[PDB]
RNA sequence: AUAUAUACAAAAUCGAGAGGA
């Protein structure tokens, strides 16, 4: 019933706040900071590990401010939080790749408007 | 996808924890209970960020325990059908490619791998390749893939992938 | 069904199984192989653990289809003295590797050619097609070539392309190639500079400073002309770090000057203490990889997988050396700029591409060496089991037992042939023990069994052997290992063969069978990969690759089974032994069961060896492969001589002085030295055609005694063996100074403490401080358990000093 | 240079009558 491509979600992920893999990243090492210190605490689960490594492997922005800026930039334009996160996580190159990856951007914007959007992403994309 | 959502829980507090430092105990029990688990309604529960409200703790008549209802926020990772995410192959079989989209495990049946690719077990690292090897997926490679189907198993989500359409696969 | 053609084709079974099927050679392909096999299978590894020979062998393997045993036992002169059986197995192992490489090198050849076409249609490939691909001596450098290509030409496939991660292509969008070219010194060249460790190619200055060139290229993805410098450096970096030549030198550098640092993770500081395996390297610093010992890195890496420890491989500087190249001298101040950019480009290359990838490469190399050691050890251990001769068929009696507290002893008399004859159960006390002893002697009198063997489970084997000794004197008695028998018992087959018996009788039959001929029993009870792996060949066995490990173990079996050879008839008439035939070279599980089949079906015994192709349908190549190795107690069949040498052997028989001739020779060698090796060899230049001297030397040997067994003769275990067997832990596992939980029993002047290991623990009188002084109760109450530290061992009596003083405990 | 055990709740319903406080 739930369909990302058709932009369908169950009611719980309507007021949900999305993230970018780099947001999740920085928060997960934040929690590593909490865990490594504060002894007499349970070690983080292998699930926590798998997600940590993954988001680390694909966090396209390695600076907090840059992530914030990315976000903010995606906010000011009418976009769904879902597409917000998919664009920022996937970092597509050309407008047509975006459509292939995020069909829910079908007809929403113009390919050129979108293109300079993507370009704005990429230009904020931090070196690492 | 990763999200940040608000949730519900009631903890029973044994009377040994009445005393100073008892709300901490309500915390620490929320931590030790909710985190690390996976539920199909919400998907992988990565961690709990910030609680909101500790309710009024009702002594249960007889039996001692106090029941505190709690409000809290947590990170969750919930795939959805028709989504495209990056994934890392961990191992390659003639059936398909086992990948993981983070904590979740995903699989791409041979049929879902395009037709050009063939599976080559004979390779020094086993891999799926084209005859000319212009594109080669093997261990540790990152790929994009459409989550075409997901399934619940023991509160554990695993996805079903596809590399059909344009701009998927080997990154 | 695959099994049908395999049973039916004319190649040895184990040839069809292999993933890369075996295709003939060319003798130029073969020479290049042999060179490769030499260099790679005989170059020093990174942790401390003729080509014509390889040529000849590969020829045998790949063109004639001789299996490694036939090469090894019937083409010695070709490959000896420089290849042994294990060497040939290694050679065929690496021939697979060669072929994989050849096939990937081919694939890449085509891919490159296609790209050349496409480029002609429209940088380019000129020699790198030649220079690189043809000169790929290793899969590693093949990936360099391959990834190198994919950087530049990978963009163009003629579905959509699936944009890359590394954002090189974002730069390549905005002509950032312009800058990269304009940094001096194209990456090929730089790699050359490294390769020679001195500035073979000078750089190219420019009439500007970086920024001005940047204004040209600063557009859209990169405004702010510094951002285009960043892109340019990054471009330069990947290009450097993908360049194969850079990779070669830097891969080497890592090989030679690689240090290993280790620290413990939160989880590790706590749980790594003095008995955890990792204790010796919980903290390492600048351990050079050249010093990693045999399996040490396997442990290190396991300990990292357990997360309790964290590691890294590096060189420390190298960067400093390197930067001296891509550099210029004059102080113009418009070159200190370019030099600075140049430098930090190389930083990025090394710091986030090459160092990392080289570290993973090396880790895998090391780790895999370690693995190999472990496999090697497991193989060596099995070699040792299998290389022990039968005792001096024989009626063996085998006694097994258990904890024995309310559990009886069964013994099994196993015939010479190996079939169990009869069994006996042997369950205030002193009279009970006495009655048992009496009935034992009754059994032993009645049915005189040559050898009485007693399991090893614990100290009780000692008393058990000594009682039996006490009996027999009034014909040998031997302690015997019990590890395989445990496996037999637990296995479903033992149920199969003895539905009625209790399990410990199943050990009894086993332990008798193994003493009679260990190879047969191992082969019978190690029937499947799971089974063999149940045995404990090495502590780390569990971590090495199942496939590789099974391979080594099965090859060990193959080796010995061929030396021992297999009598088909007995494997018929006593279906116990059927397992062997699998390992006879030329045969296999499929081919073997087939042969046993036809023989069963026809209800005939192999009267001869030529009866094989004659009466069964086995093709020429397999008969050549195997036939050597099938005893048939036509007299030459029961001898290691091959059927292709029967004529030479008969000739030698005549030259001794032909049924009278042979039987006389068999009755005695009238003149061993009747022969002249040189003379037979000389003739063989025109009759037999080869330097078959050693073959003759063997045939003479074989005429001496038909199938002389080459196993080593049995020896009862050295007391070290007894110790590590009954106690079941190793010279390593008694770490003198280990800490151990022991139980105190009773001051016999001492403090007699029983170890869980079945070991007596004698806290010495010095710590005790009471010989004629009051008993030491005040130090400790009798009855309970304490944990103390070893300070001496008495293996020959199973006693170990211990320690009271927490000073010793610290 | 020694030292023997371990299984689990069995017993119903209806009707009548006689009593007890």
């Amino acid at each position: 019933e739930e369909d990302a491509s058709q932009l369908i979600f169950p009611k719980e992920f309507e007021t949900a706040e999305t993230l970018l893999n780099s947001e999740v990243h920085m928060l997960l090492e934040h929690r590593k900071q909490q865990n490594e210190s504060a002894e007499d605490e349970q070690e983080l689960s292998e699930v926590f590990m798998k997600t940590l490594n993954y988001t680390a492997r694909f966090s396209r922005f390695k600076n907090r401010e840059t992530i914030a800026s990315v976000r903010s930039l995606l906010l000011q334009k009418k976009l769904h939080k879902f597409e917000l996160a998919c664009l920022a996580n996937l970092c597509p190159e050309t407008a047509e790749e975006s459509k292939a990856l995020i069909p829910s951007l079908e007809g929403r914007f113009e390919d050129e408007e979108l293109q300079q959007i993507l370009d704005d992403i990429q230009t904020k994309r931090s070196f690492q | 996808m990763f999200y940040h959502i608000s949730l519900e829980h009631e903890i029973l507090l044994h009377p040994r924890y009445f005393g100073p430092n008892l709300l901490n105990t309500v915390k620490q029990k929320l931590f030790t209970e909710v985190e690390g688990t996976c539920t199909g309604k919400y998907g992988f529960v990565i961690a709990v960020t910030t609680i909101d409200n500790i309710g009024a703790g009702v002594i249960q008549p007889g039996r001692g325990f106090v029941l505190y209802p709690v409000k809290y926020k947590a990170i969750v990772f919930r795939p959805f059908k028709g989504e495209v995410v990056d994934a890392v192959v961990t191992q390659v079989n003639k059936v398909g490619l086992f990948t993981e989209i983070g904590p979740m495990s995903c699989f791409i049946s041979r049929h879902s791998i395009p037709s050009e690719m063939e599976f080559d077990p004979n390779s020094n690292p086993p891999c799926y390749k084209t005859m000319d090897e212009d594109i080669v997926i093997q261990q540790d490679d990152e790929i994009r893939l459409k989550i075409v189907g997901t399934r619940v198993d023991k509160n554990d989500i695993f996805a079903i992938g596809s590399l059909m359409d344009d701009y998927l696969g080997l990154v | 069904d695959q099994d049908n053609e395999i049973r039916a084709t004319d190649l040895p079974e184990r040839f069809q199984l292999r993933s890369i099927p075996v295709k003939g050679a060319e003798d130029d392909e073969l020479e290049e192989e042999a060179d490769w096999i030499y260099r790679n299978a005989f170059a020093t590894p990174t942790i401390s653990l003729t080509i014509q020979k390889i040529k000849e062998a590969l020829g045998f393997m790949r063109n004639q289809h001789f299996e490694v045993p036939f090469i090894a036992f019937y083409r010695k002169e070709y490959v000896e003295p420089e290849l042994h059986i294990n060497d040939l197995w290694r050679v065929w192992q690496w021939d697979e590797k060669w072929t994989q490489l050849r096939i990937r090198k081919e694939n890449l050849t085509r891919l490159f050619e296609k790209m050349q076409a496409y480029q002609y249609e429209q940088r380019a490939l000129d020699t790198t097609d030649m220079e690189r691909l043809k000169d790929v001596q290793s899969m590693d450098e093949l990936k360099d070539v391959y990834n190198h290509f994919l950087l530049y030409y990978g963009r163009d496939i003629p579905l959509k392309q699936a944009s890359r991660r590394d954002m090189y292509t974002i730069c390549q969008s905005a002509g950032l190639d312009g800058l990269a070219k304009k940094f001096g010194l194209t990456p090929e060249q730089f790699g050359e500079n490294l390769r020679d460790s001195y500035q073979r190619h000078e750089t190219e200055q420019f009439p500007a400073e970086p920024l001005e060139l940047a204004k040209d290229y600063v557009c859209s993805q990169f405004p702010t002309p510094e951002a285009v410098l960043e892109g340019a450096r990054y471009m330069v970096a990947l290009q450097i770090a993908r360049e194969p030549l850079v990779r070669q030198v830097l891969r080497q550098t890592f090989q030679e000057r690689a240090k290993l640092n280790i620290t413990p993770t939160k989880k590790g500081r706590k749980d790594v203490d003095e008995a955890h395996y990792a204790y010796s390297f919980k903290y390492l610093k600048n351990k050079p990889v050249k010093e990693l010992r045999d399996d040490q890195f396997l442990k290190i890496c396991l300990a990292e997988d357990e997360g309790l420890l964290t590691t890294d491989i590096s060189i420390d500087t190298y960067f400093e050396e390197i930067k001296q190249f891509y550099y210029r001298d004059e102080f113009s101040h418009q070159v200190q700029e370019w030099n600075r950019q140049r430098t930090m480009a190389i930083e990025r290359a090394l710091q986030q591409f090459l160092y990392v990838q080289m570290a993973k490469e090396l880790k895998n190399k090391l780790l895999a060496e370690a693995k190999e050691y472990v496999i090697k050890a497991c193989s060596r251990k099995l070699y040792n089991w299998l290389r022990v001769a039968p005792y001096r068929g024989i009626r063996v009696l085998g006694i097994a037992f258990s904890s024995a507290r309310d559990h009886p002893v069964f013994c099994a008399l196993v015939n010479g042939e190996g079939e169990v004859t009869d069994f006996l159960r042997l369950p205030e006390e002193r009279e009970k023990k006495a009655q048992d002893i009496e009935t034992l002697k009754k059994f032993l009198l009645n049915k005189k069994p040559h050898v009485v063997t007693v399991a090893g489970e614990n100290r009780d084997a000692q008393m058990l052997i000594e009682d039996v000794k006490r009996i027999v004197h009034e014909i040998g008695v031997e302690l015997v290992d019990n590890e395989l028998a445990i496996l037999y018992m637990n296995s479903k087959k033992s149920e199969a063969e003895f539905r009625d018996y209790p399990p410990v009788l199943r050990q009894a039959v086993s332990l008798a069978r193994r003493i009679q001929d260990p190879l047969i029993e191992f082969a019978q009870v190690c029937s499947s990969d799971e089974d063999i792996l149940c045995l404990k060949f090495h502590p780390l066995q569990e971590h090495v690759v199942k496939e590789e490990l099974l391979n080594a173990l099965y090859c060990e079996f193959i080796n010995r089974v061929n030396e021992v050879g297999v009598d088909v008839n007995r494997a018929i008439a006593h279906p116990y032994s059927q397992a062997l035939i699998q390992y006879v070279c030329g045969l296999g599980p499929r081919k073997g069961t087939h042969l046993l089949k036809i023989l069963k079906q026809n209800n005939t015994r192999l009267e001869s060896r030529t009866q094989l192709v004659t009466m069964c349908h086995m093709g020429p190549k397999v008969f050549m492969n195997c036939a050597g190795f099938l005893k048939i107690d036509e007299v030459l069949d029961g001898s290691r001589v091959h059927p292709e040498t029967y004529e030479w052997a008969r000739k030698m028989a005549v030259d001794a002085l032909p049924a009278g001739a042979l039987e006389e020779i068999l009755e005695n060698p009238e003149r061993l030295k009747d022969l002249d090796l040189d003379a037979f060899a000389e003739e063989l230049e025109r009759q037999g055609y080869g330097d078959k001297h050693i073959t003759l030397y063997d045939i003479r040997a074989e005429l001496s005694c038909r199938y002389k067994d080459l196993r080593t003769a049995y020896r009862s275990p050295n007391t070290e063996e007894i110790f590590n067997m009954l106690t079941k832990e190793t010279p390593e596992t008694f770490y003198i100074g280990k800490l151990i939980i022991c139980n105190v029993t009773g001051i016999a002047i001492g403090v007699k403490t029983r170890l869980d290991n079945g070991v007596t623990g004698f806290i010495p009188t010095k710590f005790l401080s009471d010989k004629v002084v009051k008993r030491p109760e005040e130090r400790v109450k009798v009855g309970m358990t304490v944990h103390c530290r070893i300070m001496k061992i008495d293996i020959e009596k199973f006693s170990a000093d211990l320690t009271c003083r927490t000073s010793d405990l610290m």
